């Protein structure tokens, strides 16, 4: 019935992509000074993780960040002088994503409990606890970032993004459109819009002014694990597990650059960029983390050290940390 | 039912913009390039104001 | 050269390690234990009769033996792919793996073609021919006794197997039935399928999992002194 | 004429070979793998005690070899008292790390808790402070003496010697040589029959092979223990019971007791680390 002209529009699109598509970006930055061989070394080292950490986000003050292990512990670390700022009990032993405010004042985490849990930081009592229990989801949350103090938008098991009123604890929009699991979500700069990838290799960007989606990217192969938005907010790169990373654009719509060695196989975990955007860290599964040329697809370098599989990673606002976590208990901040 | 929603969310994508893929490579180049003396992993620093000092 | 701000977070820090240090030790005693099976065998109920006599998501029960703390993972409430959480159970002590005995002739509710029996074996299949379970011992309790009693009193098990030859007796069914769900495992050297019959035995299903839990915590002091 | 030369060939490659051994256990119990378990911190310190008892070997051997001991009364005494010292330390710490075993294997709920890195230092703190409750009277009351034209410094006792002398030996002989033997071979034994009986180790051939692996190196274990240690102990203590006359028969018989001695120092490494199996994955790593 309606499948064949849905057949012959999703050929129009490819057309569109491919008339479009003049220059790929590699033909461009032919002549363009490498950043060359890279060392980096592992200036701070964060101990004190008992478990298999999954996943970690930094702070806006670039100073503080939070991190969540399967012992069920939210640890606070202060990055400068290897310390722990507070240590919150989490009723669920099963987290895979937690979100630090740029505020500070609270913190979240989820996992295959289902439901996010946010904790105050800032309590006039001077201790955490929870605030507010966000459930209503049906699959596992494995992506959380705060919009604002007072919003959160998360990815769950139940192939929808949804974001959250944390005033009142419910949802004031659901992005439906995933055929598939999503698993990573990441916010635009001027907190418009945000793209999540799923486990149906497509991801796609929205407006989280209403709650349509805009482009949908169907490049990868297996299935979407990680995703970041580039700092100017008109391109993003995807992790995957076809043991390469991809770099897209909001506006032409295409797929720009491939980020894979035919030396490695393994899948990809979290990315992340820098402040330039020339930098772009994926943590592979190889034991290590690869620093990839965001432009021309060169591996600078290897961040090795790490006892199991890399989890997570991110790169802090002003650009002087690589904070890898690892199932290793072990985060590792480098410079 | 989803087939019709499908169709129609796919429809609406499909009439937007799309400017050339030179463009907004060389915009991304262009960023990359502006702020590259700002990036301290891609430029790095001396030890005097970085806060990752080891001991 | 530490000031009264970095010896308050020093202590703090130093505190929030004590206090951690306790809660680790505390959760390296504990025994976890993981329920799969099909979405009508016999994970619900046999948790429901694990709460019954000691006193969406995961649900979680807690309890005490013979100075033994277990632990209950039912996932039953995780409708989604099932490939991308099950990394997460590494250090679980031992897999309760809750199959019915009277499925393999029942009708499964969706397309009204595809047997029970046989989407357990390959769940099975899947569960123990994984990268993530190779030294977790898998205890297997094939539930629903007299329900398969009756129904093979009533109808032969060839429906299900279409090379059974045996007689219609329950002695030489649950035995078909448990060494064809033991042999498909592709290494029997390490895995060790300690299978236990049940209905509402409350008694002997607890102890059969304490003993396999006592087995495996064996292997694993034994790998800790370097003996095996 | 030629006896004293094949002596100190003895001693010298016992002391050679058990110095290479320790040397290599120390290594790859620092560098290579981490000491975070509770058999390494014991095979840590028993490769401590071993190392320090054959060090004092080369001393001995120059004793024997000059007939007497130019080294002066200070040396020998804190050689007599580390060589009591290491003896019982090496002792003491194969007999924890046996009834460790024992408990990790008949007592698993018990050793969910009793087995920790921690307790396994504080054991071994008693250990050495035990050993020293008793090597601090090995210090005061080892002294130089003369006799014959020659230096010995063998430690007296006090102005009731016969008495004393004799407890003192027979202490010796009870503690390191009842309570090592009795303990390690009931423990050994009750952990290999209730590891016979256990499902894992019984009902294939695999099964039944790993069984006899774990009982022919608790066997080898035992076995090298016995034969390093009877043939000493009994000899000192037919020496204080009956006076041997001075013969090279009994003199060579003397050397190689002691040369038997230090062999079970030489090869606990080579039959508690080099024949571990966490130290052998460790050893495939590379
Ligand atoms: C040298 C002799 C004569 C003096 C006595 C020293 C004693 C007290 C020393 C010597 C060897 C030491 C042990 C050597 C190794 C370790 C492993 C380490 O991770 C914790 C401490 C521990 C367990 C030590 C405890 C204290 C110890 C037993
Ligand atoms: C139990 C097994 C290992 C056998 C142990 C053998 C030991 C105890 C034997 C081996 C050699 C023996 C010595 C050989 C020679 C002599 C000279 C003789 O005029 C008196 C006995 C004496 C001094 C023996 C004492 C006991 C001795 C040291
Ligand atoms: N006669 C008999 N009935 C049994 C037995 N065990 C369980 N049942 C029932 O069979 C239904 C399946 O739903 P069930 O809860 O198992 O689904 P699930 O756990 O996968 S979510 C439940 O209502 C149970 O009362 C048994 O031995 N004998
Ligand atoms: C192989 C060295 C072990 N030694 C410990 C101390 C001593 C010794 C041993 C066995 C039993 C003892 O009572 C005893 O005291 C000592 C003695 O009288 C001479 C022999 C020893 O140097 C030797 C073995």
């Amino acid at each position: 019935q309606l499948r064949q002209e849905a057949e012959q529009l999703k050929n129009q699109i490819r057309d569109a992509r491919k008339a479009c598509a003049d220059a790929t970006l590699s033909q461009i930055t032919n002549n363009i000074d490498p950043v060359g061989r890279i060392q980096m070394r592992t200036r701070r080292t964060l101990r004190g993780h008992l478990a298999k950490i999954y996943a970690m986000h930094w702070g806006t003050d670039s100073r503080l960040l939070v991190s969540a292990s399967q012992d069920g512990k939210l640890i606070i670390w202060d990055s400068y002088t290897t310390n722990k700022v507070h240590a919150i009990p989490l009723r669920s032993s099963w987290v895979m994503t937690c979100a630090y405010a740029p505020s500070g004042n609270y913190v979240a985490c989820g996992g295959l409990d289902n439901i996010c849990s946010i904790y105050n930081l800032k309590t006039r009592e001077g201790n955490v606890r929870v605030s507010r229990e966000l459930a209503g989801h049906t699959g596992y949350l494995s992506c959380c970032r705060f919009l604002d103090d007072n919003q959160i938008v998360t990815s769950s098991g139940d192939t929808t993004c949804a974001l959250w009123d944390i005033e009142t604890g419910q949802q004031t929009t659901t992005f439906t459109g995933h055929t598939g699991d999503v698993m990573s979500l990441s916010l635009a700069p001027d907190t418009r819009l945000f793209v999540s990838g799923a486990c149906d290799a497509s991801a796609k960007l929205w407006d989280v002014r209403e709650g349509m989606c805009r482009q949908t990217f169907t490049g990868h192969e297996s299935d979407i694990n990680a995703i970041c938005f580039f700092p100017n907010g008109n391109a993003f790169a995807t992790g995957s597990d076809d043991a390469t990373c991809r770099l897209f654009d909001l506006r032409a719509d295409q797929e720009l650059m491939t980020y894979s060695h035919d030396n490695i196989i393994c899948g990809i975990t979290s990315v992340s960029f820098s402040k330039s955007g020339r930098l772009l860290l994926a943590g592979y599964d190889d034991f290590n983390c690869n620093v990839w040329d965001a432009l021309k697809a060169d591996r600078a370098g290897v961040l090795a050290g790490h006892d199991n599989r890399v989890s997570c990673l991110g790169v802090t606002d002003d650009g002087m940390a690589v904070a890898t976590g690892s199932w290793d208990s072990f985060l590792k901040i480098w410079n | 039912a989803q087939a019709r929603k499908l169709v129609e969310q796919l429809k609406m994508e499909a009439n937007i913009d799309r400017i050339k893929v030179s463009k907004a490579a060389a915009d991304l180049m262009a960023y990359c390039e502006a702020h590259a003396k700002e990036d301290p992993l891609l430029t790095p620093v001396p030890a005097s104001e970085n806060p990752f000092r080891e001991k | 050269t530490l000031s009264a701000e970095d010896k308050a977070a020093v202590e703090r820090s130093k505190m929030i390690d004590r206090n951690l240090r306790e809660d680790g030790e505390k959760a390296a005693r504990e025994v976890k234990l993981l329920l799969l099976g099909a979405g009508e065998s016999g994970k619900s109920t046999i948790v429901k009769q694990m709460k019954i006599i000691h006193e969406t998501g995961i649900v979680e029960t807690h309890f005490t033996f013979k100075d033994l703390h277990f632990k209950m993972f039912d996932v039953g409430g995780q409708r989604s792919e099932r490939k991308k959480w099950i990394h997460c159970f590494e250090g679980v002590t031992a897999i309760i793996f809750c199959v019915a005995l009277s499925d393999y002739d029942l009708v499964l509710a969706e397309d009204e073609e595809m047997n029970r029996m046989h989407e357990s074996m390959k769940l099975f299949d899947s569960i123990c021919n994984n990268k993530w379970f190779t030294d977790t011992s898998i205890i297997l309790f094939l539930n629903k006794k007299d329900l398969f009693e009756e129904k093979i009193k009533k109808s032969p098990l060839t429906i299900c197997y279409p090379e059974y030859a045996g007689s219609n007796t329950y002695e030489e069914a649950a035995a078909y039935i448990q060494c064809q769900f033991e042999d498909l495992n592709k290494r029997k050297d390490t895995k060790e399928i300690y299978t236990h019959f049940t209905c509402a035995t409350d008694t002997k299903n607890v102890q059969f999992v304490f003993d396999a839990v006592t087995d495996v915590i064996i292997k694993n002091n034994l790998k800790d002194c370097g003996l095996f | 004429m030629i006896t004293a030369i094949t002596i100190m060939a003895l001693y010298s490659i016992v002391c050679v070979v058990g110095l290479f051994g320790n040397f290599l256990v120390m290594y790859v119990i620092v560098r290579y793998t981490k000491m975070k378990t509770a058999t390494n911190i014991y095979i840590f310190n028993l490769a401590l005690a071993d190392a320090l008892a054959t060090s004092t070997l080369p001393f001995q051997s120059v004793n024997y070899l000059m007939g007497t001991w130019p080294f002066g009364t200070i040396l020998c005494k804190i050689v007599i008292s580390i060589d009591y010292y290491n003896m019982f330390t090496s002792i003491f710490t194969l007999c924890t790390m046996s009834v460790d075993r024992y408990i990790a294997v008949c007592h698993p709920v018990k050793a969910l808790d009793f087995r920790t890195p921690r307790n396994a230092k504080i054991i071994n703190v008693c250990n050495w402070i035990l050993s020293s409750a008793i090597g601090l009277p090995v210090m005061f009351m080892a002294t130089t003496k003369y006799r014959q034209g020659s230096i010995d410094c063998t430690l007296t006792f006090s102005h009731p010697t016969w008495y004393w002398e004799n407890l003192l030996k027979i202490c010796v002989f009870i503690f390191a040589f009842i309570m090592p033997v009795l303990i390690i071979t009931v423990c050994y034994g009750l952990m290999i029959l209730r590891l016979k009986s256990v499902r894992m180790l019984s009902g294939s051939k695999e099964k039944d092979r790993n069984l006899r692996r774990i009982t022919r190196m608790v066997l080898v274990v035992v076995a090298v223990f016995i034969v390093c240690w009877t043939p000493i102990h009994i000899y000192v203590i037919i020496k204080a019971l009956v006076t041997i006359p001075e013969t090279t028969f009994q003199t060579v018989s003397w050397h190689f007791c002691i040369a038997l001695g230090y062999t079970n120092s030489c090869l606990n490494p080579v039959l508690y680390a080099f024949l571990d199996e966490n130290f052998k994955r460790c050893f495939r790593e590379f």
